[PDB]
């Protein structure tokens, strides 16, 4: 195995054979170390580009990408070095506590059909309110909130309710 | 790992084979045996000169019994070891059968000269085959003596190699014809000999047989006899087809070979079913099981008690593949007992089943999941050491869950949590 | 002149008649390759004549160019496609007629449609489509694992001793493979294990009219499985299942026919997969659960339950569609979708190239191995392929340097096996990543970009569990 | 695209039969770069 020993041991007409199988057998090594390399400094590039990404999303902006970011509706993200790679601290919103309410996809103030600008219906049980997505804040319905589109006949799940103009009070006082 | 310390995980440590039990050597039925007989026990004797030559060929020449027997009284192989024509094949054979002098029997050697050598009967200095001779004192000798034997005293030149000369023709030694007649200068060619029971060992006539073997590329005629061994099956044995080799569980097949047709192939070309030359049963090919061993082990700071893996085998074949009877009885309970669990992956020992379902601390394989658990009860106390033990389950999928679906409700959170986790990626390899 | 040679064939199936391509040759040099001086007049038509046309390519035999533009069939090259086609045929009976021939002709790229800009026009539409394609990425490969000692010295002392003056070659490759291993375990698990709980489904299916009966598991069936997942797992060809071969059932020239069992002759070991059939399709079952009821939330955290017709308000309301518009056509829509669905499973079930990419990843494997198992039998130099036959006629002197002929070629093979292996692995991967981020973002949530969830404002996807790969239902939104 | 049989033993009938004895190295070989030769077409399809 040692190449000094080779050329003290043998004279070139015979040490160039063993020589020989050892380079063949060496540079083979080193090929497959090489080959190695690009295939696995693909993967890593195959990150870097990632990491650029999601530096270039979620450091930069706000990536509405769902588990792009980490677990949940994404905040934003604190780049961070590292030996030979990065490291992100993620800060994403993760409801906590939630309660059931009954819903129903409009309502009929006239006889017409209503639904919500933004938010879901939803009731505590006496009173119907239309509230945001993924935190829960009740609003008296009026029509403010609301639109028009169609009639009760064809809707399903339109439940009665009444709506609250703010105009009329104004009026009338 | 080249590590005192091993972190908790599943390693490849070594790899699981079943030895062969057993060697088996095999050739096609004995039938079909070249006349040998005809050749030793033959009645008659040809002369020196002209002597008999009989081809063998198309046949399983068994040499054994000339090799073994003691009739004769010499047998003489140059070419290849006389324990050899068993396993050896010639394109072809001859066998040369005179009757000579028991002095001169030396000379049927390759490289030798003298009356036969020359004259008579020539071998080649390469000669491949085998001289065998006996004496028939008995049988030959007559005490009137026994003239019909004939050597030759006379050639234009001397004789090639197994080239025989029968002509009567008689030769001119001289200038004179001999017109047909002795005469001066002209003599019968050939002399015989006087054998006589009275005489001497030298003197007894022998029968010597030779059995040249040519050997030329064409095919071969006449090889050795099977040495066979019982045929076993349904266990790993190192089997020996007629053309083949290979280690494997030979069990019956439902399998219609053609008549002709000797070994199937594999799409793949792998000999996977063989006909045996005995009996014509056809017999599907099967590697003996192996298989990966992993060590399921929790790490060595946490304990040193492990649990193995057998890849892709049956629990049955670790005790046979140690000779469980075989050793001491400290020995005897890894082979076997009720903590053995038996899971598609392999044969898993050293773990206890368990019907509770957790999270994969390590992976197994077919969904099973091991890892080293311990129930405690202890005031103030961690898990702390006590009869500890591994267990294997299925993987939980997690805590299961359902969604009260209904056409009239929602599930929206009051209150929220703002969390923080950490992505790691690697960004780049050491510029090397 | 030289170039390679191609034949199109428009199938066996349809016909014998086929044409050939002489890559980058002209068309004068095709009769002297042919022995035309020698052979047979009828020999003589076939090499001359017209009906011969000359590509950028190469020299165009046995194919009639055509004026007119098709849709490319079969690629020949510099736009040039070759197709099968017959003219006008007279009516059906015994006739003598002239028809059907092989074409090639310059590829469309499709109808031409100019577009009529104009200074104040706009094209609005006034009703929609609810189509659903079918998207099919490989997920992992087969988790092939190779025993170098085996595969290169089997059952040889003599064998194993020259192996070792070779160093850490298979240590390096065997551990090369389970690197591969782990990481198809890595990809089944991101990419279906998205979600921590297992959802089921409610014994009530009233989803909004909505008609999922096809996609959620059957509870009867062994395996709780799909129904149009079930097909999915039928179009494909499993290499094996079970796990368990007789041993005895297996021992001469036949087992092969078994082609595992020979694989498991020389080394060659499968290892199962770490997540069984049965545990992928909870998953498929539960992704496919939260995505019902819950809405995208189950991603995020704590899913929670929304009735069905309300999610594609939300849904409708991510292309920049009000939720007017759902509820205002809601039966048709779940009509529209409902009969959509029953489309895949004809589609599926019609042709098996539905399924061609997973096929593909089995194909390759298969391939893969077979052109590893095949080597054995390859001399290299070597006086013979079989080691027993070198130790048994050759003294070791001389058989030491015979063996070695054997070891470098095989060695060599696995390496270029496994090289190979580590490269379409890392194509899988990408994929897989791909597919991960589907789930991620397709399913769990509805994407905003075009061309990502399959042609169309993108509403929602279900995931379908299939072997070795995922198949993902994109339902989008396209205008009518 | 690179055939072997050329490359490597071009119009040689005695080299060719010891290329042989190598086994599918070509026929494997060929059979990436055609796999590569198409996939460039599929890139453009895709893109474009």
């Amino acid at each position: 195995s040692v190449l000094n020993d080779i050329l003290s041991r043998l004279d070139p007409p015979e040490a160039e054979v063993q020589i020989d199988r050892l380079i063949t057998g060496r540079l083979q090594s080193l090929q497959t170390y090489v080959t190695q390399q690009l295939i696995r400094a693909a993967e890593i590039r195959a990150s870097a580009n990632l990491a650029a990404t999601k530096m270039s999303e979620c450091v930069l902006g706000q990536s509405k990408r769902v588990d792009f970011c980490g677990k949940g509706y994404h905040l934003m993200s604190f780049p961070q070095s590292a030996p030979h790679g990065v490291v992100f601290l993620h800060v994403t919103y993760v409801p906590a506590q939630e309660k059931n309410f009954t819903t129903a996809p409009a309502i009929c103030h006239d006889g017409k059909a209503h639904f919500p600008r933004e938010g879901v219906f939803v009731s505590n049980g006496t009173h119907w309110f239309v509230t945001q997505r993924n935190f829960y804040e009740p609003q008296i319905i009026t029509t403010d909130n609301t639109f028009v589109s169609g009639n009760c006949d064809v809707v399903i799940g339109i439940v009665n309710n009444t709506v609250y103009d703010p105009l009329q009070p104004e009026l009338d006082s | 790992l080249k590590s005192f310390t091993v972190e908790k995980g599943i390693y490849q440590t070594s790899n699981f084979r079943v030895q062969p039990t057993e060697s088996i050597v095999r050739f096609p039925n004995i039938t079909n045996l070249c006349p040998f007989g005809e050749v030793f026990n033959a009645t008659r004797f040809a002369s020196v000169y002209a002597w008999n030559r009989k081809r063998i060929s198309n046949c399983v020449a068994d040499y054994s019994v000339l090799y073994n027997s003691a009739s004769f009284s010499t047998f003489k192989c140059y070419g290849v070891s006389p324990t050899k024509l068993n396993d050896l094949c010639f394109t072809n054979v001859y066998a040369d059968s005179f009757v000579i002098r028991g002095d001169e029997v030396r000379q049927i050697a390759p490289g030798q000269t003298g009356k036969i050598a020359d004259y008579n009967y020539k071998l080649p200095d390469d000669f491949t085959g085998c001289v065998i001779a006996w004496n028939s004192n008995n049988l030959d000798s007559k005490v009137g003596g026994n003239y019909n034997y004939l050597y030759r005293l006379f050639r234009k030149s001397n004789l090639k190699p197994f080239e025989r000369d029968i002509s009567t023709e008689i030769y001119q030694a001289g200038s004179t014809p001999c017109n047909g007649v002795e005469g001066f200068n002209c003599y019968f060619p050939l002399q015989s000999y006087g054998f006589q029971p009275t005489n001497g060992v030298g003197y007894q006539p022998y029968r010597v047989v030779v059995l040249s073997f040519e050997l030329l590329h064409a095919p071969a005629t006449v090889c050795g006899p099977k040495k066979s061994t019982n045929l076993v099956k349904n266990k790993c044995v190192n089997f020996n087809f007629n053309g083949l080799t290979g280690t494997g569980v030979l069990t019956e097949s439902n399998k219609k070979f053609l008549p002709f047709q000797q070994f199937g192939r594999d799409i793949a070309d792998t000999t996977d079913a063989v006909r045996d030359p005995q009996t014509l049963e056809i017999l599907d090919i099967t590697p003996c099981s192996f298989g990966g061993v992993s060590v399921i082990t929790p790490g060595t700071n946490t304990s040193n008690q492990v649990a193995v893996l057998y890849q892709g085998v049956n629990c049955t074949e670790v005790p046979v593949a140690i000779h469980a009877d075989q050793l001491t009885p400290t020995w005897r309970v890894y082979s076997t007992g009720s903590n053995v669990f038996q899971t598609r992956a392999g044969c898993l020992i050293g773990a206890e089943h368990v019907n509770n379902s957790y999270e994969c601390d390590i992976p197994i394989g077919a969904g099973i999941c091991a890892s080293y658990q311990t129930q405690t009860n202890s005031p103030g106390s961690a898990g702390s050491v006590a009869s500890q033990s591994i267990i294997a389950y299925t993987m939980s999928l997690g805590a299961e869950n359902s969604v009260a679906y209904s056409n009239n409700s929602i599930a929206i959170p009051t209150n929220f949590t703002i969390s923080v986790t950490t992505e790691i990626l690697p960004v780049s390899m050491t510029k090397t | 002149s030289f170039g390679g040679v191609s034949v199109i064939t428009p199938g066996t199936n349809t016909s014998n008649q086929v044409a050939v391509l002489y890559q980058g040759v002209n068309c004068t040099e095709v009769p002297v390759a042919i022995h035309a001086d020698q052979l047979t007049p009828t020999w003589r038509v076939y090499s001359t004549g017209s009906n011969v046309f000359q590509t950028r390519a190469g020299c165009l035999i046995g194919a009639e160019h055509v004026n007119n533009s098709y849709e490319c069939d079969i690629p020949i090259g510099a736009g040039i496609c070759a197709s099968y086609q017959t003219q006008t045929n007279s009516p059906g009976s015994a006739g003598s007629v002239a028809s059907q021939s092989i074409i090639a002709y310059t590829m469309s790229l499709g109808a031409e449609n100019s577009v009529a800009y104009s200074n104040n026009s706009i094209a609005i539409p006034t009703n929609f489509t609810i189509s659903v394609t079918t998207e099919i990425l490989p997920v992992s490969m087969t988790k092939t694992s190779v025993d170098c000692t085996m595969y290169i010295c089997g059952d040889s002392t003599e064998c194993s001793n020259l192996l070792l003056q070779y160093g850490s070659f298979c240590t390096q490759l065997n551990r090369a493979l389970t690197g591969i291993a782990v990481e198809q375990d890595k990809n089944t698990q991101e990419v279906f294990a998205q979600v921590k709980q297992i959802y089921k489904t409610p014994p009530i299916k009233d989803f909004g009219g909505f008609n999922f009966s096809q996609i959620l598991p059957d509870p009867s069936k062994p395996s709780k499985r799909s129904f149009i997942e079930d097909l999915l797992f039928n179009k494909v060809t499993l290499a094996d299942a079970g796990f368990i071969k007789q041993y005895g059932d297996c021992l001469g020239d036949i087992a092969a026919r078994d082609l595992i069992c020979a694989q498991k002759f020389n080394g060659l070991t499968v290892l199962p997969p770490l997540l069984t059939d049965e545990m992928i399709a909870q998953y498929t079952s539960a992704l496919l659960a939260g995505t019902i009821t819950s809405g995208w939330t189950f991603g995020a955290g704590a899913a929670l339950q929304i009735p069905f017709a309300m999610q594609m308000a939300y849904r409708f309301n991510g292309i920049g569609v009000t939720q007017n518009v759902l509820y205002e056509n809601q039966k048709l829509i779940a009509n529209q979708f409902n009969s959509a669905i029953g489309k895949i499973q004809d589609s599926l079930s019609s042709t098996a190239s539905a399924l061609g990419k997973l096929q593909d990843v089995v194909n390759q494997n298969a391939q893969a191995l077979n052109t590893l198992v095949k080597q054995l039998s390859s001399n290299f130099g070597a006086i013979s392929s079989v080691l027993n036959d070198i130790l048994s006629r050759l003294d070791p002197p001389e058989a030491e340097v015979q063996i070695d002929r054997l070891i470098t070629g095989r060695l060599q093979s696995l390496q270029t096996y496994v090289t190979q292996q580590l490269i379409r692995a890392a194509e899988i991967r990408a994929s897989a990543n791909l597919a991960a981020t589907k789930m991620s973002e397709c399913v769990l949530g509805q994407s905003k970009r075009v061309d990502f969830c399959g042609k169309g404002y993108h509403l929602m996807s279900f995931p379908q569990s299939a072997p070795h790969g995922v198949v993902f239902l994109h339902v989008t939104y396209v205008p009518a």
